Parts: structure tokens; sequence; C-alpha cells
């Protein structure tokens, strides 16, 4: 039996003075997750490109918690549909960063990807990255994953560029609101909003203000 | 370069002067055919250097000009640098080749409009408000020529000034121009009348475009 005492007001309220309905309660999903003692505690995915985006390097930094051993390994494989385009395996122990050494509980995989399909609101090309925590000899401990969008966002010479091209933001601010359920969001409402936004030529949204 | 007395009078009466080298090759095709030719560098340099050596002590002169309508050639970059080198007390400007080349410290377009762009190939005349904020541009903008006062003209003059006052980097310009270039001729009765292009048998000529 869980017992949750939710307070409407707290010092946290001072930082939540957004122009909207002031409500309270457990308005988002509550779930139970089970992780192995030796687990993936965090992972970052980055994509760098060459001048003409004809080549890319996907770097995945993976962090673990628990029993650190020489047999541990991390394998990051990249998929395009059911086709594995790239894959890298390595043991833990990041590069040396300071006089005390490096992160023995971390590893960074670098995967080369030629002529990658670039992500944008125009064409949302996505790849699937699977992060496997396992023993060198083949035993999977646990796996995590995310959709990877190959795109570069940078500001150059005063212009915001996406994959090297200047963006023209056709955006709108969107609060999480429902006339019946309040600030509780559901998939159907989210999908409806996105379809309506894209149907009306919007390509961007700002999470006002949270 | 003007008659020497002009600067003395501008010094004493108070007028900011733009001293310009006697260099204009507008009729060439392209406009920079000679200014980009190193063989014409010597003749051009004398027109710039001898000007600076003559007028550099005049306080009314606040800006040096490399000339007018001669496109943009390497000779302009060289002479631009020569002046910056011998006299760092005054900015150097030049409109040829786009009004914003490497040969000018000031974006000095001619007849660039306030809000409307004129996207000419290679040498576009952007609306002055838009010119200022082009990616990477940081220089001030002063039109070397604007509000062409030919005949019944100067319509929209107020639009320029509303912009000059609102935009810090839009610091004005020079109207084109001061006085009609008409010449006096006399009829049979001996009465005087104002004449222009072609009234002297001159041809080809561009008629009233001198007024
Ligand atoms: O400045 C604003 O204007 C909007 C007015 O509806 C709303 O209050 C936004 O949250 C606030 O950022
Ligand atoms: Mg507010
Ligand atoms: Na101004
Ligand atoms: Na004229």
């Amino acid at each position: 039996r869980l017992a949750v005492m939710v307070l409407r007001w707290s010092d946290g309220s001072y930082l939540e003075d957004q122009d909207m309905w002031r409500m309270s309660g457990i308005f988002r999903d509550v779930s139970l997750l089970h992780k192995p003692t030796t687990q993936i505690s965090d992972f970052h995915v980055a994509t760098r490109f060459n001048d003409d985006f004809s080549r890319a390097v996907l770097e995945a930094e993976v962090q673990m918690c628990g029993e650190l051993r020489d047999y541990l390994r991390v394998t990051v494989s990249l998929w395009q549909g059911e086709t594995q385009v790239a894959s890298g395996t390595a043991p833990f122990g990041g590069e040396i960063i300071d006089e005390r050494g490096g992160y023995a509980d971390r590893v960074t995989l670098r995967l080369n990807v030629e002529n990658p399909k670039l992500w944008s609101a125009e064409i949302p090309n996505l790849y699937r990255a699977v992060v496997e925590l396992h023993t060198a000899d083949g035993t999977l401990i646990e796996a995590e994953a995310c959709d990877v969008g190959f795109r570069e966002v940078r500001i150059e010479n005063g212009l915001l560029l996406l994959n090297g091209k200047p963006l023209l933001i056709r955006g709108v601010n969107r609060h999480e609101h429902h006339p019946l359920h309040g600030q509780v969001m559901d998939e159907q409402t989210m999908v409806q909003d996105i379809l309506l936004m894209k149907q009306n030529n919007f390509n961007a949204v700002r999470c006002s203000h949270y | 370069p003007n008659h020497p007395l002009w600067y003395t009078l501008c010094d004493r009466y108070g007028l900011y002067v733009v001293d310009e080298a006697n260099i204009e090759t507008h009729g060439m095709v392209p406009m920079n055919r000679l200014t980009d030719d190193p063989r014409w560098l010597p003749a051009m340099s004398e027109r710039v250097t001898r000007m600076v050596q003559r007028d550099r002590n005049h306080p009314s002169v606040i800006i040096w000009s490399l000339g007018n309508e001669s496109g943009h050639g390497a000779n302009h970059d060289a002479l631009y640098r020569w002046i910056k080198s011998v006299d760092p007390s005054r900015p150097v400007q030049y409109e040829g080749g786009g009004a914003d080349t490497t040969a000018t410290d000031i974006i000095c377009p001619m007849y660039a409009r306030v809000d409307e762009d004129q996207p000419f190939p290679a040498v576009p005349k952007w609306s002055i408000k838009k010119w200022l904020s082009l990616p990477g541009e940081t220089r001030p903008l002063i039109l070397c020529e604007y509000a062409h006062a030919m005949g019944n003209s100067l319509g929209g003059f107020a639009k320029y000034w509303q912009a000059f006052r609102q935009y810090p980097r839009l610091q004005g310009g020079f109207v084109w121009d001061w006085v009609d270039q008409s010449l006096i001729k006399y009829d049979e009765n001996g009465n005087p009348w104002s004449a222009y292009g072609g009234d002297f048998g001159d041809t080809p000529n561009d008629a009233q475009f001198c007024m």
C-alpha cells in the first residue's frame, strides 16, 4: 500500500506562477520499473557531421551502476527499420580526464554512419539505437533504447541552422490543457493537436512553460 | 577634389565633408575593368594619394572616398589600405561593387530604398533597414546618394528620415543633388534661357538628366 500526501502549495509554487489554471494532484502517470542491480543508469546520444553532412559519427556515452567488472560490456547498435547500419562494442573505463584518472563506470561508443538520413520537421527520419549492457561472453543483463534523429543545430553568422540550412520557425505555444480532464494529457489529445498543427502549416512548438 | 577654398569655408562655417578622389569609370564594361587592372593602379593611386596629401589638415574633411562608380577592383583594396595606413584619423568609404565591399568602412549605397529591396544580380540594393542586419554585417550605413531631386521630386523623403531617427546605425545620407547643371544660352533677342543636354549640338547626350 502506497500513501501519497500531495500539498497544493509549497515553496515550489513560487517558481510556478505561469498564466494558467492553478490545479493540483497526481496529474501524470505513476509506474513501477524494475532494473538489475548492475544497470544502465544513464546514456547520452550525439550526432556530429562533416561539412556536407555526407558522413556522421554517433557517440553514445553510457553510464552504469552496481558491480563493476572486467567482463562487463556495452554494445550500441543502430537500426534503420530491421537493418542494422552500425554497431560498436566496448568494456567500461572511459578515457583519462584528470590526475585521478577517468570514469571506470563509463564508456563511450563511436559509430560511423555514411550518408545518414537526416531528421527535420519536413522529413522526420529516425534510426533506432539499442544500448545493451552485457557480459563479454554474450549474456544480456538489460537493454535500453531511443529514437535517434540525425540533425545538427547550430547558430552561425547570426542564423539558427538545421542541418546547415536557415530555419523559418512557424511555431505556436502549447500548454497541456483539456476542458474535461484539466492538465492531464492523453495520447489522443496529443496526436490530435500535432495533426492539427501540421495541417495548419506549423513546424514548431514551445513547451510553455514547463 | 574641390577648389581649395571650399574646405576652408567648410572648416569655418561648419559642414562635415566627404573628400572624394577624382576616379570614375562608369562607362567601362564591366564597371571595374580598369580598377581591377594593375596597370591602372599607378594612375589611380596618384588620384587618391595626392588628394590626401593636400587636404589632410582640414578638420571639415571627416571621411575619405576612393571615387565613384568604378565597380570594385583590387586597386580599390590597395588604395583603401594605403589611406588607413597613412591616416587613421578618418574613415574610408566607397560605394562601387555593392556598397559594402572590403574597400569601405561604411555601407554607403546609392538610391537604396527604405523598406523595398531591389535585388539586382551581384550588386543588390537592399532596403536600408534590412541591409544593416544581414548576417555578419556590423558597419554603419550612410547613403552616398539618395532622394534624387530631379524636377518635381523628393516624394517619400520623410520616409528616409523617419528611418534615420529610429535606427541608430542608419546615420543619414547625401541627397542627389544640390544644384541643377543647366547652362545659360541666349535667344535672338538676347534673352537668357536655361539649357541642358543636347542644346549645344552635343550628341550623343543625355538631355535633362544633368538637372
Ligand atoms: O507574456 C505572456 O503572455 C501570455 C498572455 O496570454 C501568457 O501570459 C504567457 O504565459 C506569458 O509569457
Ligand atoms: Mg506570466
Ligand atoms: Na540613426
Ligand atoms: Na544626373
